[PDB]
């Protein structure tokens, strides 16, 4: 299962 | 940028009986960036139905994949694999070798 | 699934006092709490944003935690202010749903009452400008524990109360309006 | 900069289609449209974490949405009807960072079955009782906004040609003049309280201006009155030594 | 023995040619099990591993929605690194992701990963431990920064440590009868004649899952590496492993040379020797 939240670069 | 040239194998999914179906596999690594052409031939020409799978990448960021297609083989027809990348000046032909 | 509570729905309160509103959520698993104010007829605007790494904090007056009983945080108003005045709101995020939807509480509506140190209530008629003809009643400068019924006759009308704040003579006062288009209506009967 | 929602206000008519814009500078990934009633809760319609991405919310029947961009995220009202008549609003945010939810400023639509019930306001400012003033010292101007619909106003005052905020307090929402009515006027009133000296110098000129927001440039109007579309109504007053 | 669930994304700008391309395959062990590709019809995050299949409709449509936010957040750090480089608005670029868990024998936690790649070079990078970052450059210095102010390394590890490896472990149970399966490697030896005083000997591994294996030579029971050729481990095409490893010897000496085979598979290691 994925990782919900990603923070930008 | 940090480009890298692939890695190629040619091989046979099932070892090799002449006369018996099996699958040719082009199996291409450690390249980068991803995009990339690769071909498998029969006695010099380009066999239409090749898939491959999804792209993927090892440890170190490079890219592998498998082309594969059916093929029967036999005693005197000539398979091989044709690849061309931004790293290769000139495109690659590695030949099918039954006990490789 | 997600369900955000509260507590208390209603406050009512004398400006100075500190408050403690309450926003419980059932499913401990979330990504961030926000606060938000919304004042009848405008839009929201986000006080504070609070999450699991970062569980506090602090906008002036206003300062939220999330608390340690992982379901709870709570928003502390300090020395409030009738511009404090109007429903807060409590929202949260899903850390693993998969669906990235907040869920909001029904809201705190926060009524803060100005301190009317000298009050002095009376009902004043004030004529309109352009023709005398037409007359409006005002009833100011009652205290904040006076009630103003937006009742009676179908023919007069009567807003609700509301609160001014001269700034440059740091005073406040109460008023009402009411009106009518019809003979027989003076303002000594206008109010309750 | 932040979420810009337009148009801010809104009259339809019943079956008309209408499409309320949505932008975002920030790089947001998650964008999004809420309605609220009078005095209920928001209510999610659509959503997109995306562009290429939609999904919907509690209340999708009756709107459409698109993502083609990740700026804009518009929503369409394929046939307005009576039951749509709401505040919109939408909200962005990135789907990582903090996850802080930044709403736009809302869009106030009513959808009427018949536009002669449009009306704009009649302004008037009241001056400050002489009783007021020499009971207090301070002197308080009622500006009264009636007959309008639908309730789509905004009421502010002007001294001096400045628009003040001190010394200020509007009702929160206006009455309906005739409660049981479908389609009531309005009526809204504004206090501005100032010392007794600044009133009486007749140099001081105080303005109370309702904006109100009414039928569009392109909407039929054939009705004897004049067509209530989108204007400014004010009415004003000059301080007086006696 | 140990096992891992790793997820590899892939985003690749296009300069006047639409969206970038983006690609996320997931595998536990050397088991492919999803794949989302933005190029392809479905839209959605599609089954590649039989066992996977079992999980309903709400996991797809919550795996599909995560994978779509993953492809637009990668779509913008395309666009990010660039003007942090000060480089092309026509030229391609590649941004690279990979995240994951490994597990012991007993299938407790042993540790994770998040890196980052730009143009296939380490960008940033949490530490082996998952408690601090590595950031090649002042570019990732700056994404370094953004990243500790929002906690980043923290919500990271809160999955890496925990949901990760649950559902590694749902995963596994699920699929047992293909994840916990032990292939032990086909083997057999060919023999060539390459001149007038040398002999090839090639020993072969074939069938053989997991793809961790181990083929050597020995020469009069030594090991041996002269005049030796090993290829990398390849995948059959049917979820099954391959790999050879030659030598060349002088003709007539061949039987003094032996293949040893060391598997997970094997309850002993295999050792091979010509055999005419
Ligand atoms: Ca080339
Ligand atoms: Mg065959």
């Amino acid at each position: 299962s994925l990782l919900m939240w990603i923070t930008q670069c | 940028m940090i480009q890298r040239t692939p890695k190629i194998q040619v091989y046979s999914r099932h070892p090799a009986e002449n006369g018996k179906s099996n699958f040719l596999n082009c199996y291409v690594s450690g390249f980068h960036p991803s995009d990339i052409e690769v071909d498998l031939l029969k006695n010099g020409e380009r066999i239409e139905k090749v898939e491959h799978s999804d792209l993927s990448f090892s440890k170190d960021w490079s890219f592998y994949l498998l082309y594969y297609t059916e093929f029967t083989p036999t005693e005197k027809d000539e398979y091989a694999c044709r690849v061309n990348h931004v790293t290769l000046s000139q495109p690659c032909i590695v030949k099918w070798d039954r006990d490789m | 699934k997600q369900q955000v509570t509260q507590i208390p729905a209603a406050l009512s309160v004398p400006e100075g006092e500190n408050l403690v509103l309450n926003c419980s959520f059932t499913d401990s698993a979330i990504y961030n709490l926000q606060w938000f104010r919304q004042d009848p007829g405008k839009g929201l605007t986000s006080l504070l944003l609070i999450t699991p790494w970062q569980r506090e904090q602090t906008s002036g007056r206003l300062n939220a935690s999330l608390d340690k009983s992982s379901g709870s945080s709570t928003l502390y108003i300090a020395a409030s202010q009738p511009g404090d005045s109007a429903t807060y709101l409590c929202a949260v995020r899903p850390l693993l749903d998969g669906t990235y939807i907040p869920t909001f509480g029904r809201g705190t509506s926060l009524i803060v009452h100005p301190y009317i140190q000298n009050p002095d209530p009376a009902v004043y008629q004030l004529r309109d400008s352009k023709s005398s003809d037409k007359s409006v009643c005002l009833f100011t400068d009652f205290d904040s524990q006076t009630n103003v019924s937006q009742s009676k006759d179908s023919d007069v009308y009567i807003t609700d109360k509301c609160v001014l704040d001269m700034r440059s003579m740091d005073f406040k006062s109460n008023s009402a309006v009411a009106w009518s288009n019809k003979s027989d209506f003076a303002c000594a009967n206008a109010f309750n | 900069m932040g979420v810009t929602q337009t148009p801010k206000f809104q009259v339809l008519k019943t079956g008309q289609s209408m499409t309320l814009q949505c932008a975002q500078d920030m790089n947001h990934e998650y964008m999004s449209w809420y309605r609220q009633d009078p005095g209920m809760g928001l209510r999610l319609i659509h959503y997109s974490v995306s562009v290429g991405m939609t999904d919907q919310g509690e209340v999708p029947n009756g709107y459409n949405v698109s993502r083609s961009t990740i700026e804009d995220f518009p929503l369409r009202l394929l046939s307005a009807a009576p039951s749509q008549t709401s505040v919109y609003f939408c909200a962005s945010s990135y789907l990582g960072n903090t996850g802080e939810l930044f709403f736009g400023e809302g869009s106030r639509l009513t959808v009427l079955e018949d536009l002669k019930n449009v009306f704009p306001p009649e302004v008037a400012v009241f001056e400050p009782s002489e009783a007021e003033i020499s009971h207090t010292q301070k002197a308080t101007l009622v500006c009264l906004a009636t007959g309008f619909y639908p309730d789509h106003v905004e009421l502010s005052w002007w001294v001096n040609g400045k628009e003040v905020h001190s010394g200020v307090c509007t009702d929160p929402q206006p009455l309906k003049e005739q409660p049981a009515l479908n389609d009531s006027r309005y009526a809204l009133s504004s206090r501005l309280r100032v010392s007794a000296t600044f009133w009486q110098d007749p140099r001081n000129h105080f303005r109370c201006q309702v904006q109100f927001y009414g039928l569009s440039e392109n909407d039929e109007w054939t009705q004897d009155r004049a067509k209530p579309v989108t204007q400014i109504v004010s009415a004003e007053a000059w301080g007086r030594a006696d | 023995g140990s096992h891992s669930m790793r997820y590899f994304f892939t985003s690749v700008s296009r300069p006047g040619r639409g969206e970038p391309r983006f690609i996320a395959v997931g595998y536990v062990d050397d088991t492919q099990f999803v794949r989302f590709d933005s190029d392809a019809a479905s839209q959605r995050m599609e089954p590649r591993a039989p066992w996977i299949e079992q999980e309903g409709p709400e996991y797809w449509d919550g795996e599909t929605r995560k994978v779509k936010a993953h492809s637009q957040t990668h779509r913008v750090d395309l666009g990010t690194l660039r003007g942090y480089y000060n480089q092309s608005e026509a030229g391609s670029h590649t941004v690279q992701r990979m995240y994951g868990c490994d597990v012991g024998s007993d299938w407790r936690f042993l540790r994770g990963y998040h890196q980052y790649a730009y143009d296939g070079k380490d960008y940033i990078a949490l530490k082996e431990d998952l408690r601090s970052w590595t950031a090649a450059d002042m570019a990732a210095q700056t994404t370094k920064h953004k990243w500790e102010a929002a906690h980043v390394a923290e919500q990271l590890r809160a999955y890496l440590e925990g949901t990760c490896v649950e559902w590694l472990r749902r995963y596994l149970e699920n699929g047992k009868e293909t994840l916990q399966r032990t292939d032990a490697p086909k083997t057999h030896m060919t023999h060539h004649a390459v001149s007038d005083h040398e002999a090839t000997l090639r020993c072969w591994a074939l069938s053989f899952y997991p793809a961790e294996i181990t083929l050597t030579w020995q020469r009069d029971g030594e090991d041996q590496t002269q005049d030796t050729e090993l290829v990398e481990t390849r995948p059959a095409g049917d979820g099954t492993f391959q790999k050879w490893a030659a030598v060349v010897v002088p003709s007539g000496q061949e039987q003094r040379y032996t293949c040893h085979v060391q598997h997970e598979g094997l309850p002993k290691p295999l050792t091979l020797r010509w055999e005419p």
